[PDB]
């Protein structure tokens, strides 16, 4: 019952007092139950009736799950100290190593098995109402369910108790996750069973009760999201709720559930579905599925039938990661040891970052993978990337920002990532030189964008409802539009200075994306920047006419 | 007896999350920590302790054994408060690691809780191992300060036997400066060294703050003038006497970038005057102790980097270049970290404090691999930035040896 362990010293937050909230009134039928239950517990020694000298109180409730008692610690909780709860690092199946056999022990009710710091028990006081008359007063002697520190303290205690056993039997792996203890080994079945019984008797020595054969959990293990089988893990099938009426809320739920599936199912698409949220007036508003959406929702239903199973980890084999570009700014990867035998898969998105490029992006996918690998496997994978080592070397070497990719190889799996264009280092000798310039009135938004070339060619365009940044970029666009396969372009635009340094191939501004298109069409392009408002010729005659 | 140490007023302990560690480093930390625990230097702690500092492991620039490095930056910032200028003069400085001395001294028990740290578990299968210090930790600034009194003693005999040699201590390291020749230096080091055991190569003068040099040229193209003018104009933020009107006048016209332009006697002079101006560091830039030291680095490319230490923008205290060391050919991160360590050390020697770094790298990239190449006992502050195109173009223009530095 109650374990002979050293309590953990627990305190209330810096400047606070114990809770003293009133006991929500109960019918005569309910008080009758709460009395039975508490009389049981008091005997087991889990709660002790206390004098009235205790000013604190926490409301208790009775709910028919026959009958069951519930205490509302919301108050005590919010005013209890904080604990080191960094255990919010959930393992991933692909990280588990294979086991000949695995046994799972239940240590649930064993929470009332750990004693509460007797100096803190006083705040845990609660009251059993009466048909207004006296009222029965109790307090906890053990870790109360639902109290902020129970999980932390119990886990820590479990850890102390398993210290001896783990030490003696290092060939036995034990994972602790709440009321569960997953014990696995590679010992022959009879030996494994002999050890579990050994551990069980050990635990029993520490008061921790033993799960009845009736409550013995068995594989496959359904672990929040998956089915852990002895030799492989699978993902619980995801069912799409079929209806003949779809409200905004239903749709968002759908889209969200479908977005998480994208990871293990790269095929999933949600455009026509997401497109149905346009202009929505209320969550309850019903929306008729367009034909394209209808079509889309159907395909997804299909792809979600296929079983996606992964495999466990083998520390004696290499870790390999392969990446694919599925479109602009979206990648897919699968990490494995043996081909086809995937440890796991995934996909990355991104939203028209102000301005980047496919190599930069490939770079970011790589590190994202690398981190989670270090988390899941303690090491970084060997990479198989769809990029030429020449393309990479050419890029990185000149990029303005530090960057890197761990050990990798080239895998000729199309489409290969490449540089769409590269600015000329020097001015193109036989090319026309376009002096561009744009100016706008930030108040009126009346602007002018234009150019003049060394060949006598000129053009001025007037724009309404425009900004300065745009007249400048538009002027660059006009130059690219009217020029041949080779052009030299001088502008005083600071932003253009950025394009030169970053040389992006994706942008948030569609004007900048139109310019990128033009830049990709040319063979040679040399972009030069110079100070605005200066005497600098060319950028003084075109610059003066568009002002 | 232990001296009582308190956090600054209104501060609470650090609660910094532990970054993922690779398995090799986790095993190493377990080994290092079980050992330390036996010796009672650290103690396992419970969950009632909410505090936490990140720890990691490195292999110092001379080692095949892992060392444990704790990031006490946060704690330090929160710890209560408590430089022989000749050190930056001396023609020779050697850094010594006296960090182990602290483990001999106990830490005020009331303060021990703030030193809590966690050894993580792969795939989070196991809970982390939580420890806390009983003795003065390394990396913590409170350590050299408390062990100060003791350090003065053990050192006194040597100081007095050589009032020449200057000893300065920063964090876990001891800096020794003398002017004796190499052999003459190294020998006096071993004396000092042995005196230390008994109880239980830098050259500051080569750090010349090199000048900027404009390109001289037989012929000049429109493109060249423009490039030149763009950089000058920007430089006038540092040197207000820089002029470009004469050069911008030679550019009057819509000419082809490749077209050559002959300079006027005026554009000549204006250009000559600008070179003159650039021959020396801007006047009146002195160091202010009460201000932070900033260090910003630019990736120049092909293995080259540039930096500047300053407190006020454009008023540099020191500028420089740095080329990767053989081996870092394919790693920008490795290079960059090497640059930081070098710059930081120069700062310590000179001003006796670490600068705050403005690094030209993506946060995620840096946090993921910097510790893999880190080798110092200290860790400076740093922030990540976007290099303005011009700040990079200007310092590319800095002078270099006509030959270099000769060995047979
Ligand atoms: C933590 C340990 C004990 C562990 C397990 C259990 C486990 C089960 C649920 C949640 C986490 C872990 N498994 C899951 O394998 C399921 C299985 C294996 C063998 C026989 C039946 C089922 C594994 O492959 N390796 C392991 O090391």
């Amino acid at each position: 019952p109650i374990s002979p362990i050293e309590t953990v010293p627990v305190k209330l937050k810096p400047g606070m007092d114990g809770p003293k909230v009133k006991q929500w009134p109960l019918t005569e039928e309910k008080i009758k139950a709460l009395v039975e239950i508490c009389t049981e517990m008091e005997k087991e020694g889990k709660i002790s009736k206390i004098g009235p000298e205790n000013p604190y109180n926490t409301p208790v409730f009775a709910i028919k799950k026959k009958w069951r008692k519930l205490v509302d610690f919301r108050e005590l909780n919010k005013r209890t100290q904080d604990f080191w709860e960094v255990q919010l690092g959930i393992p991933h199946p692909a990280g588990l190593k294979k086991k000949k056999s695995v046994t799972v022990l239940d240590v649930g009710d064993a929470y009332f098995s750990v004693p509460l710091d007797e100096d803190f028990r006083k705040y845990t006081a609660f009251t059993i109402p009466s048909i207004e008359t006296p009222g029965i007063r109790y307090q906890y002697n053990v870790l109360p369910q639902g109290w902020k520190g129970s999980p932390a303290i119990f886990q820590s205690s479990m850890t102390k108790i398993l210290e001896p056993f783990r030490k003696q039997n290092p060939d036995i792996v034990i994972c602790q996750y709440m009321d569960d203890l997953y014990v696995g080994s590679d010992l022959e079945i009879g030996q494994h069973r002999t050890k579990i019984e050994e551990l069980r008797q050990h635990l029993l020595r520490w008061g921790l009760t033993t799960p009845d054969k009736k409550h013995q959990k068995e594989p496959p293990f359904l672990w929040m999201g998956y089915e852990l089988h002895p030799d492989k893990w699978t993902v619980q099938p995801i069912v799409l709720p079929e209806k003949d009426s779809w409200t905004v809320n239903d749709i968002q739920k759908l889209v969200g559930k479908l977005n998480w599936a994208s990871q293990i199912y790269p095929g999933i698409k949600v455009r026509q579905l997401c497109k149905l949220l346009r202009g929505t007036k209320a969550l309850t508003e019903v929306i008729p599925l367009t034909e394209e959406a209808e079509l889309e929702l159907a395909e997804n239903r299909e792809i979600l039938k296929e079983p996606v199973h992964g495999v466990y980890y083998d520390p004696s084999k290499d870790l390999i990661a392969e990446i694919q570009k599925q479109g602009q700014g979206q990648w897919t990867y699968q990490i494995y040891q043996e081909p086809f035998k995937n440890l796991k898969t995934g996909k990355y998105a991104r939203m028209r970052g102000a301005h980047t490029n496919d190599v930069k992006q490939l770079t970011e996918a790589v590190q994202k993978i690398t981190t989670e690998s270090i988390v899941i496997w303690g090491k970084t994978p060997k990479f198989k990337l769809p990029i030429q080592k020449e393309t990479w070397e050419t890029w990185w070497t000149e990029y303005w920002q530090a960057t890197w990719i761990p050990e990798w190889e080239f895998v000729n799996t199309p489409p290969l990532v490449k540089l769409w264009y590269q600015l000329e280092k020097e001015p193109i000798v036989g090319a026309e030189t376009f002096y561009v310039d744009g100016a706008a009135n930030r108040e009126t938004k009346l602007g002018k964008a234009g150019y003049v070339t060394n060949r006598g060619r000129q053009k001025v365009v007037t724009l309404t409802d425009t900004t300065n940044q745009k007249t400048e970029l538009q002027a660059i666009y006009l130059a690219l539009q009217d020029s041949g396969l080779e052009v030299n372009i001088v502008t005083d635009s600071q932003y253009a200075l950025g394009i030169i340094q970053a040389q992006p191939d994706q942008s948030e501004s569609e004007l900048v994306n139109q310019i990128i298109e033009q830049l990709i069409k040319k063979e040679k392009v040399y972009l030069a920047w110079v100070p605005a408002h200066k005497g600098i010729g060319g950028n003084e005659q075109v610059d003066k006419l568009v002002s | 007896e232990t001296v009582p140490v308190k956090l600054k007023p209104g501060m609470d302990g650090p609660k910094v999350k532990q970054w993922p560690l690779t398995e090799e480093k986790i095993k190493a930390l377990v080994e290092i920590c079980t050992e330390m625990e036996k010796e009672g230097k650290i103690s396992k702690i419970g969950p009632e302790n909410p505090y936490n500092t990140p720890v990691f492991a490195i292999k110092k620039k001379d080692s095949t054994k892992w060392r444990k490095l704790v990031d006490f930056r946060e704690l330090n910032k929160r710890t209560q408060d408590f430089h022989p200028a000749g050190l930056k003069k001396k023609k020779s400085v050697t850094v010594l690691d006296v960090g182990d001395a602290y483990f001999s001294v106990p830490l005020d028990e009331d303060f021990r809780k703030y030193t809590a740290f966690t050894i993580p578990s792969i795939n989070n299968e196991t809970p982390g191992i939580r420890y806390q210090y009983n003795v003065l930790p390394q990396g913590w600034k409170g350590s050299p300060a408390i062990f100060q009194s003791s350090m003065t003693k053990i050192l006194e005999p040597f100081r007095k036997q050589n009032p020449d040699i200057v000893i300065c201590q920063y964090m876990d390291d001891l800096y020794v400066g003398s002017d004796l020749e190499i052999g003459q230096h190294r020998t006096k080091i071993e004396e000092l060294r042995q005196h230390l055991l008994r109880w239980g190569e830098l050259h500051p003068d080569k750090w010349t703050v090199q000048p900027i040099v404009l390109p001289e040229k037989d012929s000049w193209t429109v493109n060249d003038i423009q490039k030149l003018v763009g950089k000058l104009n920007w430089a006038s933020q540092i040197y207000p006497g820089i002029k470009v009107r004469q050069l911008c006048k030679l550019l009057r016209g819509t000419k082809a970038l490749t077209e050559v332009i002959p300079l006027t006697e005026e554009a000549e002079l204006e250009l000559a005057e600008n070179r003159e101006i650039l021959k020396e560091p801007v006047h009146g830039v002195y160091y202010d102790p009460s201000k932070d030291l900033i260090a910003e680095i630019q990736k120049q490319g092909q293995g080259q980097w540039t930096y500047q230490i300053y407190q006020e923008p454009f008023k540099n205290l020191k500028t420089g270049k740095y080329a990767r060391m053989r081996g870092a050919h394919t790693n920008d991160v490795k290079q960059l970290t090497e640059a930081v360590q070098k710059i930081t050390t120069e700062s310590i020697v000179i001003w006796g404090k670490t600068p705050k770094f403005k690094l030209p790298i993506q946060k995620e990239t840096w946090e993921t691999w910097w510790t893999e190449y880190w080798q110092a006992t200290w860790i400076p502050e740093w922030e990540f930035v976007n290099t303005p195109p011009l700040v990079k173009l200007w310092y590319q223009l800095e002078k270099e040896p006509i030959v270099g530095a000769e060995t047979f």
